RNA sequence: AUGGUGAA
RNA sequence: GUUCUUUGUAAAGUGCCUUCGAAGAGUCGAGUUGUUUAUGCAGCUCUAAGUGGGUGGUUCCAUCUAAAGCUAA
RNA sequence: GUUUGACCUCAAAUCAGGUAGGAGUACCCGCUGAACUCAAUAAGCGGAGGAAAAGAAACCAACCGGGAUUGCCUUAGUAACGCGAGUGAAGCGGCAAAAGCUCAAAUUUGAAAUCUGGUACCUCGGUGCCCGAGUUGUAAUUUGGAGAGGG
């Protein structure tokens, strides 16, 4: 049994999202056209443009439990980023740019650095490969070696280049890579955890927040955060 | 004040909330030791009226006393024994049986602080006024001695 | 057997109604002694450096709020069902329906207490919100005072 | 002599708090009376009893409401307990040598339930600072290259720490609480190691750091066998780990430049692919030369060749 | 009579 | 006497205009049974009023506000 | 969400801060109380101080009003009783001393403004901080002589 509130929100979130995904096609759609006649606007621009840019991408929580929706659900199936604190690097195009809006508010993007993806990629990485369930970690070269090096890379340094200089072993490396499951702020419960928790999402509202206008700016953070 | 009504509805104790009550309570009081402290007053607006107060260093007991020497003042010395450092101010009924009657007092610690560093009720941290109960120097004590108003050897040098 | 004018308690408002009641007002609870006393030692620090609006809280305590009934200013009163002293509450529902004032009971008087800081509060009343207290009072009517309007009887 | 449940109850503290108070005095066999008696003196439990009463607190505050007052509610070292196991400095880089193990595998370790992010980026942190501290000495005389890791031993006043640097590689991960509260103390002891090796460098402490390097690099190139490779200049391939050859060369006295640097004396190039297009070397000509001081030539050495035997030197 | 003393 | 402080839209009194405006319950009382120097107290069933009640003597009048408490001489 | 904490109650401490026993007992305050109406005497019991107790009228008064309590003279060996043995006062009058008063009682609600304990300073205490008591009522404002709000 289920209180009736939570099927009132659930309903009210979907309708909201789906105007909002709808109000956002409709208006890329007309953009991609460039007739930018009778619209918001034509540009796009960035505060805190479709050029080329590696960004880090992480699937937060939230919104309210709203129904899994047709577009933004096959995006992130696209990304394979259902699982929550699960993340991703995409290469940005003008193709890709409109993705970010579809999907904005169930994920936050921004610019790596050289050394977090380094560190990120030398301290997790999975390989769910030969029955083949093992989630064997990137303990050694010789699977790099073997399975990949086809086009030159060897070694885990070769796969943090290509990822960082968007070589063209990229798109292979990032799908061996079974892009990461990154652990949880809190990850606990109980008397500390209950208020460490609350403390902290005071600053999701203020940091991970969605203005929902069609128009709206590219939401970027810097990843230093994690 | 809620006061204003809990005295009008003290008042018909015949009536049947508190005929109620009373019984109801009878059996929770037979169930408990002879002296035992009790955390609040079962009767606020009585105890108020007494000039007991809530504030720290002031404790409410009860005892049961064989029905059938004046009840009030028997109860009062009582409790005062077993309470030799406290000081029965007051006391006052609360609950009667066929075979016990219950009397409700009040008690004051005069060596708590907070009674000694407040000028309304310093006074009773002198000596004289120990073992008030003792002397029958109390409200009980004093009608008991007939100290009324109104009709109710020697040889000189020359 | 409990007398008609008690067992009135224990009969208490539904779960939900119940929930909303305490959502409603956790919107106004009193300012605690630390966040007086830092607020308090602000406006001094400014002062003393280099005019408000009427504030609102709930009100508890039993004198008070008693004090604001007759007088027809508690628009909600909500009490506690466990209170030891039941004479102290007995006559409450009954001077509420006289006066022509809204209330309603609870169960756990720790639980009233806890929304106004205190470790216990007994009775609490609200004086002024923003427009939910008036659809919150027409439910609790509805579900208690009208629909258990015949508290008088049974024993 | 007492039960370890006698003691327990004697001292009234969960099994929990009593590993920890164990671990930070040290008391074994069952077990005599005396010991305990001392342990029952320490201040640390007037401080666990106060963090027990803090939680309880906190849990009742919860409980009622008003997040405020558990907000406000939250307003130790055990530098003691340092004197006691340690009576002097010398002592304390004694104990280095096994203590410190802990904190070099944790400052590998990946962020889970487990382990808070801060247990690690302080972790991390402290070696930025070992290791900026040995490549000014220049201590370093052992560089073992060992399977289980690269087994350093700086040689720190004459007690040769055998400290070993796990490889970068993820480390995949028994009871970590025991380790954290080894991992807790180890960081206590390494604040105040640091402090006095920092003092008697003559370098003002804490000296200024970089943080666009290490954003780069992230590691030793921040913060701020001696007279091997005086003024060298080495080229790092993408197959070998700079964290690794960039200290023992600063410790040396020469430069490295990063082949990833944008992810002269260029005496040499470490490399170890097959096909090479600079004197290009063998990473394992560094090691050979470091641990005792040969300064062999390249010729043994050159890239594709058979390695050689390469002994423990102990 | 009051209050104590002791004994087969 | 001598002094360092005197303060913050702080406190009190008095006459004028105006509006409001409480009182100690198993208690007084009553009947009985024991005590008392025909007062009072005690055990007990009953136990109430607030232009109300307690004490008195002349056709119903005079005074006071009990059932809480402190206080040198 | 079968996990949890609150509130209420019941226990424990070689825990911290506190107190009663006993003695003296002429005087004082209550219980009990014997015999040659004797006598509300003696003994016994419990409790205190330098005095104890009482003390500011539900008093006396029938006046042209007095006006906290207690002692002396007087009232008076009178009223009254047992008219019989014996008991036996009180108002008024004069003298020595005089003092007032505090809570329940009506909203501090535009702010529990109150207070105990622990800690750091200068110590028959004061300041900051923390906890606890408190709303089932802690401060000021009102105790019938009335009293409160305002101009």
């Amino acid at each position: 049994f289920v209180r009736a509130e939570s099927i009132v929100a659930k309903t009210l979130a979907t309708s909201r999202e789906k105007e909002r995904i709808k109000r956002v096609s409709i208006l890329e759609d007309k953009k991609a056209k460039n007739e930018t006649q009778h619209i918001a606007s034509g540009k796009d621009f960035i505060l805190k443009d479709g050029k080329p840019a590696l960004l880090f991408i992480v699937r937060v929580r939230g919104p309210l439990a709203v129904n899994i929706p047709n577009k933004a659900f096959k995006i992130l199936s696209l990304l394979r980023l259902v699982e929550t604190n699960t993340g991703v690097f995409v290469k940005l195009t003008k193709n890709v740019y409109p993705l970010l809006k579809v999907i904005a508010p169930y994920v936050v993007i921004g610019k790596p650095s050289l050394s977090s993806i380094r560190s990120l990629i030398q301290k997790r990485g999975r390989i769910i490969y030969k029955a083949e369930p093992h989630e064997i970690v990137l303990n050694d070269n010789n699977i790099v070696e073997e399975q990949l090096g086809d086009h030159g890379i060897i070694c885990v340094e070769d796969i943090i280049h290509e990822i960082a200089t968007m070589g063209e072993s990229f798109s292979v490396c990032n799908f061996f890579l079974q892009p990461f499951k990154l652990n949880r702020e809190v990850s606990g419960f109980g008397s500390l955890n209950r208020l460490r928790k609350i403390k902290q999402r005071e600053a999701e509202s203020r940091t991970r927040q969605f203005s929902n206008a069609a128009t709206a700016p590219v939401i970027e953070v810097d990843i230093d955060s994690l | 004040g809620a006061y204003k009504y809990l005295e009008e509805l003290q008042r018909k104790k015949q009536s049947d909330v508190l005929r109620f009550l009373q019984r109801v309570r009878v059996w929770e009081y037979r169930q408990k030791n002879v002296i035992h402290r009790a955390a609040r007053p079962t009767r606020p607006d009585k105890a108020r009226r007494l000039g007991y107060k809530a504030k720290q260093g002031f404790v409410i007991y009860r005892v049961r006393v064989r029905r059938g020497r004046s009840l009030r003042a028997t109860a009062e010395e009582r409790v005062g024994r077993r309470a030799a450092n406290l000081r029965v101010l007051n006391s006052y009924w609360v609950n009667q049986d066929s075979t016990y009657k219950y009397f409700e007092v009040i008690l004051v610690d005069p060596q708590h602080k907070a009674i000694r560093r407040d000028a309304r009720y310093n006074w009773i941290c002198d000596p004289v006024h120990k073992h008030r109960e003792a002397r029958g120097l109390t409200a009980t004590g004093k009608k008991s001695r007939g100290i009324n108003k109104g009709h109710k050897l020697s040889l000189w040098r020359y | 057997k409990v007398p008609p004018t008690i067992a009135q308690f224990q009969y208490t408002l539904d779960r939900n109604t119940a929930a909303e009641t305490f959502k409603l007002f956790n919107k106004y609870r009193p300012e605690t002694a630390a966040e007086k006393k830092e607020r308090l030692t602000k406006e001094a620090a400014a002062v003393a450096e280099g005019a408000s609006p009427k504030p609102y809280a709930v009100k508890y305590g039993l004198n008070h709020v008693v004090a604001l009934i007759e007088n027809k200013k508690a628009k909600l009163v909500l009490i506690a069902n466990d209170v030891d002293p039941i004479e102290l509450v007995v006559f409450l529902p009954a001077l509420c329906k006289k006066m022509g004032v809204p209330y309603a009971i609870v169960k756990g008087k720790a639980r009233l207490g806890t929304l106004v800081n205190q470790k216990t509060s007994a009775v609490a009343a609200l004086t002024e919100v923003e427009a939910a207290l008036a659809k919150l009072v027409s439910t609790i009517d509805a579900n208690f005072a009208d629909k258990y309007d015949e508290v008088k009887k049974h024993w | 002599f007492i039960t370890r449940s006698q003691a327990v109850r004697k001292l009234q503290v969960s099994l929990a708090d009593f590993r920890r108070l164990c671990i930070f005095k040290g008391i074994y066999p069952f077990y005599y009376a005396k010991d305990i008696q001392y342990l029952m003196h320490e201040p640390v439990l007037a401080k666990f009893r106060e963090h027990k009463t803090f939680a309880r607190k906190l849990t009742r505050a919860l409980g009622r409401g008003e997040v405020s007052s558990a907000k406000r509610l939250e307003e130790y070292t055990l530098d003691h307990i340092i004197k006691e196991r340690y009576p002097s400095f010398p002592d304390a880089i004694r104990d280095i040598d096994d203590a410190l193990n802990m904190l070099f595998l944790f400052s590998n370790l990946p962020s889970t339930n487990q382990v808070s992010s801060k247990i690690i980026n302080d972790a991390q942190k402290i070696c930025n600072q070992w290791l900026a501290y040995v490549a000014k000495e220049r201590l370093v005389r052992k560089v073992f290259v060992s399977i289980k890791g690269v087994y350093y031993q700086a040689n720190i006043k004459g007690e040769e720490v055998r400290w070993l640097v796990p490889f970068k590689f993820p480390e995949n991960i028994v009871d970590f609480r025991i380790m954290l509260t080894f991992l807790e103390f180890y960081s206590t002891l390494l604040h105040f190691v640091l402090y006095k090796l920092y003092t008697d460098s003559g370098l003002i402490y804490p000296p200024k750091l970089d943080l666009k390097k290490d954003k780069i690099i992230s590691g030793l190139s921040s913060y701020i066998v001696a007279s091997l490779f005086s003024a060298f200049v080495f080229y790092v391939s993408r197959e070998v780990p700079i964290d690794i050859l960039e200290f023992l060369i600063l410790s040396c006295g020469g430069n490295v430049i990063s082949e990833a640097a944008m992810d002269s004396k260029v005496t040499h190039q470490i490399v170890d692919r097959p096909v090479l297009k600079r004197t290009y070397i063998q990473p394992q000509w560094i090691f050979d030369c470091i641990n005792k001081g040969e300064l062999v030539p390249a010729n043994k050495y050159l890239p594709g060749e058979a390695l050689p035997p390469h002994l423990s030197p102990w």
